C-alpha cells in the first residue's frame, strides 16, 4: 500500500 | 489553463490572510476525508500537495496546531491552509497545502525489494539518520508522531533528503493524560500499543523506526501479521518472550497472561550474514519490550551506525555531497546538549 498513485519507480 | 484563486493563511509567516493562486491540479492520492491532490502555485512555480481533513467545531484542529508549530528540514512544511467544502454534503473541510516531494523510503524499498537486491547500506544511513533528527525535534516539543511507517517519510530521491509527514496522529504526550491506545499502523506498533496500553510514551516512535530500520535491513517488513496475536509471535520469536518484568513496563494489566514460551532468536540471525554489525546493534537498542530502555532519537543519531555520515570526505554514490545533517538547533538538542560533540563534527 502506497502514500501516491504514481512512482518514478513504477 | 485553469487558475484557481483562495483566500489561505501562510502555514508559519504571519497570521496575515493572503491570496493564493494555483492550477495544474491533478489526484495524487487519497485520504480519509478526500482526494489528495497536487497542485502549482502560480506565484513561485512550486509544486504543492492539497490533502482535506476535517474540522472539528468544538475544538481547534490538532494537525494544524502543530504543523504551524514546526520548522525543521526533515519536515513536511505547511505552506498554507484554507477551508471549503468537501465530499460530504454540509460539512467543512480544512485544507493544508503542503511542499509537494515526490517519492517515500517505502518506494525506494519496495523498488529493491522486488528487485531482490539489498538497499545501499549508505541509503540506509542517510534515511534512518534524517528519521531520527526529525524525531529528537519534534519529541523536544512534547510531540509524539504516533505513525511512524516509510510511506509517511517523503523522499527526494535524487539529494536523499528526507520529510517526515503525515501528522494526523501526532499528540503531545502529558504524563499522567491518557492517550488513545489504537493509533499507529499494522507492522509497526509498539508491543506496549499492542497490549493496548494507555500511558505510554514517545518512545512507541522510537520502536517504529527500529521497524523501519529492520525493514531496510531484510528487505520485508521484521513483524508482520494481520492481528495483534500474529504480530506479537513474531516480535516473540525475535526478542524472546517477556518478562513479568518488561510486562509492568509496558502495560500491567497484562503481566499474568499466558504467552508462547520462546528463548530469544539471537540478532546476528535475525539479518542476513553481510548485515553491517553496526547496523544490527542499533536495532537491538531501538527493539526493545521496556520503553525506557529504547535509544532516544538524539542518542539514536549520534551511534556508531552513523559514524560514516560524520566523515569529511563521504559522498553520495551518485557523485553529489550529502544533504545537510548537522545544523541542529538548541531545540532539537535540547534533551541533551553535550551530544552535539559527537553530532558536530569539527568540519561543521
Ligand atoms: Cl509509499
Amino acid at each position: 500500500s502506497f502514500r501516491f498513485l504514481y512512482s518514478r519507480f513504477c | 489553463s485553469k487558475v484557481t484563486t483562495v483566500v489561505a493563511t501562510p502555514g508559519q509567516g504571519p497570521d496575515r490572510p493572503q491570496e493564493v493562486s494555483y492550477t495544474d491540479t491533478k489526484v495524487i492520492g487519497n485520504g480519509s476525508f478526500g482526494v489528495v491532490y497536487q497542485a502549482k502555485l502560480c506565484d513561485s512555480g512550486e509544486l504543492v500537495a492539497i490533502k482535506k481533513v476535517l474540522q472539528d467545531k468544538r475544538f481547534k484542529n490538532r494537525e494544524l496546531q502543530i504543523m504551524r508549530k514546526l520548522d525543521h528540514c526533515n519536515i513536511v512544511r505547511l505552506r498554507y491552509f484554507f477551508y471549503s467544502s468537501g465530499e460530504k454534503k454540509d460539512e467543512v473541510y480544512l485544507n493544508l497545502v503542503l511542499d509537494y516531494v515526490p517519492e517515500t523510503v517505502y518506494r525506494v524499498a519496495r523498488h529493491y525489494s522486488r528487485a531482490k537486491q539489498t538497499l545501499p547500506v549508505i541509503y540506509v544511513k542517510l534515511y534512518m539518520y534524517q528519521l531520527f533528527r526529525s524525531l529528537a525535534y519534534i519529541h523536544s516539543f512534547g510531540i509524539c508522531h504516533r505513525d511512524i511507517k516509510p510511506q509517511n517519510l517523503l523522499l527526494d530521491p535524487d539529494t536523499a533528503v528526507l520529510k517526515l509527514c503525515d501528522f494526523g496522529s501526532a499528540k503531545q504526550l502529558v504524563r499522567g493524560e491518557p492517550n488513545v491506545s489504537y493509533i499507529c499502523s499494522r507492522y509497526y506498533r509498539a508491543p506496549e500499543l499492542i497490549f493496548g496500553a494507555t500511558d505510554y510514551t514517545s518512545s512507541i516512535d522510537v520502536w517504529s523506526a527500529g521497524c523501519v530500520l529492520a525493514e531496510l535491513l531484510l528487505g520485508q517488513p521484521i513483524f508482520p501479521g494481520d492481528s495483534g496475536v500474529d504480530q506479537l509471535v513474531e516480535i516473540i520469536k525475535v526478542l524472546g518472550t517477556p518478562t513479568r518484568e518488561q510486562i509492568r513496563e509496558m502495560n500491567p494489566n497484562y503481566t499474568e497472561f499466558k504467552f508462547p514460551q520462546i528463548k530469544a532468536h539471537p540478532w546476528t540471525k535475525v539479518f542476513r550474514p553481510r548485515t553491517p554489525p553496526e547496523a544490527i546493534a542499533l536495532c537491538s537498542r531501538l527493539l526493545e519490550y521496556t520503553p525506557t530502555a529504547r535509544l532516544t532519537p538524539l542518542e539514536a543519531c549520534a551511534h556508531s551506525f552513523f559514524d560514516e555520515l560524520r566523515d569529511p570526505n563521504v559522498k553520495l554514490p551518485n557523485g553529489r555531497d550529502t544533504p545537510a545533517l548537522f545544523n541542529f538547533t538548541t531545540q532539537e538538542l535540547s534533551s541533551n546538549p553535550p551530544l552535539a560533540t559527537i553530532l558536530i563534527p569539527p568540519h561543521a
